[PDB]
């Protein structure tokens, strides 16, 4: 879904949480 | 102090849904890294092709947004600016981006809204409605169910003329605020699909009976159709006026102590059901006498009964009542009883 | 007695039936109960379901769009009391769009304290004119019943029962409606027709005993209806009595209501002119301005326009930060939102803010404690303030920033004037770095 590939992404390039 | 970006940004990675947008767009970085303050993202509803979020600046691959508030079916113009910093050098003036434009998928659509149904003739129902007020999507066609509700099984054994003979003759803010919370907490039958029209004619239906009708609209018909929830409205078609009529005449038949049978033929197809018949005799001379007949009344005596009565020469009239109204007087009947 | 089950809290439930089967054991909600949007349900799964200890509910009792209902007979067969303490835009019993209801089947139904009921398009409701709402309500001009299988006479209302143009009263086809003899006002009868207690409601199992009640008319306390709850209790609710250490530990639980004593009432905050006290949770007079700290989400809140700083009315302190992002009676309406505020615990920032000419409406603003940053350790943060023009008249106004630095940026009227006695009045001189107060994008 969007909402869990956009909190990977955040992970990814952003980092929060995580 | 202005906006004067001379390099170009630009999109790699776009993907939509129902409500949420998710972009990408190909990483910058000054000469300077620490100049960049992050990014701004411009975005607006643009039906017509003829035309803000922070965000931080990344760690040091793609950055990427995700809009969630957007509605079903739009068309967004979205473009990404950068934001720098007026160094004490010749000003690195950054990048933007080309407008683009992105449109949301679609979801279920709306609840169909005003159904009426009015029954014109004794057959047929005329259905109307509005589209729905959110139609989510380009609503291809509308479904229509209509079902037959049987009488209630209660009244099938209620001896009528008995002590109660009733039948049935079968601030605006805070208002205005209740309906909206009240739409907004929405987020083989014989059927019908209706294209490109708002009103449907139902035909071949039996009279005088009771159709719940449900109504949906839909905007996808061949793949895995999806669409809305049910509008539920309810009618019953107009009845035949001589359908009431009692056929052939009232048969009679004396007994030889002055006992009296009377048969008369079932109205076999009657608006809905008959309550009761009504039996009103009155000889040469005398008051019109009246007499109530139950359906258990008629079921067990198969007719009627009359005894003790002085000699003369009697007419009997039979009425059958029914839930749309009063039928036809039969024909009078007249008969000797033996007096001995 | 008089209650045997637990209080459960109020509720509303969608989709499923799982979370119904929480009112299981509990015998008086304690909140709003509402069902609604139930697609999938049908007749069958309604059979087996019965809740006969639900006795009471508070506020209301909602039913909206359930599929497969036909009567609440089997739901809620004990349902005695509806206090009606909080209603639902002035309703107790809202019935609305609830396809396959035949019947209404609450036949216990003897009172609804507060409120009146709104019974709508139900296109298969019968028994709804042989309901003598008059004898239930104490107003009946405000009820709302039309739209539904009634109104369009296709109802066979058949039932056995004494009655009030004088028509038969009756809930169901097998149960009718229990008329009390004018003598019992409100406190209910046997079925005998012999007066409860003066402090029953609706029905009691003994006529005379205060214990053998159903429902107490004042409040509940030990099994036993009383007028007002004798010392050391304190009323809640305005239902029940509660000691001092059921309130302490409700008010605790919060470290969301955060309830104090006062006028023997454990209420959920202070009226206005009284604070708490950290001692023994009584609300004692302020001398001055009341303060109101005041707590936000996630630490971080963003006021559009006026309308959001609503809420920040009459708070002095901010467990939190500000930001300011408005683009549009201005300047001094916001005064009278936000113009008591005396610390910010975290950062304050203005942001894109086109309208603003000054920041003046934070009149009583000294101090901001800046225990949480924006990235880069920023307590003041200003950026793209077409309109900044003064930030607080420094020969007048007093202001101290305990952590953090400052962040001006895209300010062009701005003089560097004002940004360098901020930073000498609040004493962040030492901590600035270079590219943090930009230097001549400012003051043009």
């Amino acid at each position: 879904s969007l909402e869990e590939e956009w909190a990977q992404i955040e992970c990814e390039v952003y980092g929060r949480g995580c | 102090q202005a906006s004067c970006e001379n390099e170009l940004l630009k999109f790699s990675f776009i993907r939509t849904s129902f409500d949420k947008i998710l972009l990408r767009w190909e990483p910058y970085w000054p000469p300077d890294f620490r100049d960049l303050l992050g990014f701004m993202l411009f975005y607006k509803e643009a039906p017509y092709q003829n035309v803000v979020v922070d965000i931080d600046p990344p760690q040091r691959s793609h950055p990427g947004w995700l809009m969630r508030g957007l509605k079903p079916w739009t068309q967004y113009a979205i473009f990404v600016k950068t934001l720098v910093t007026f160094s004490d050098e010749r000003r690195t003036y950054g990048a933007k981006s080309d407008i683009i434009y992105v449109q949301t998928d679609a979801t279920n659509p709306s609840v169909p809204l005003d159904p009426i149904s009015v029954s014109n003739s004794s057959s047929q129902i005329i259905l109307k409605w509005k589209p729905p007020s959110d139609p989510n999507g380009n609503i291809t066609h509308y479904l229509v169910y209509w079902e037959r509700q049987a009488e209630d099984s209660e009244l099938f054994e209620l001896d009528y003329c008995l002590k109660g003979l009733k039948l049935p003759s079968r601030k605006e803010l805070e208002e205005s605020s209740f309906r909206k919370t009240f739409e907004d907490y929405l987020h083989h039958r014989p059927f019908e699909k209706v294209v490109n029209k708002e009103s449907l004619v139902i035909s071949g239906l039996r009279h005088f009976t009771g159709y719940r009708i449900e109504l949906q609209a839909c905007n996808q018909d061949s793949p895995d159709e999806r669409c809305s929830v049910a509008a539920y409205v309810s009618a019953r078609t107009m009845p035949e006026a001589k359908a009431d009529d009692i056929v052939g005449p009232v048969t009679h038949e004396i007994f030889e102590n002055n006992v009296v049978h009377l048969m008369w033929q079932e109205p076999k197809e009657p608006n809905g059901l008959i309550v009761l018949y009504e039996v009103s005799y009155r000889r040469y001379g005398d008051e019109e006498l009246h007499l109530c007949v139950s359906r258990k009344h008629f079921a067990l005596e198969r007719g009627c009964r009359l005894r003790g009565l002085s000699p003369g020469n009697y007419s009997v009239r039979v009425r059958a009542t029914s839930l749309a109204g009063n039928g036809s007087w039969t024909e009078p009947t007249y008969f000797y009883v033996t007096d001995y």
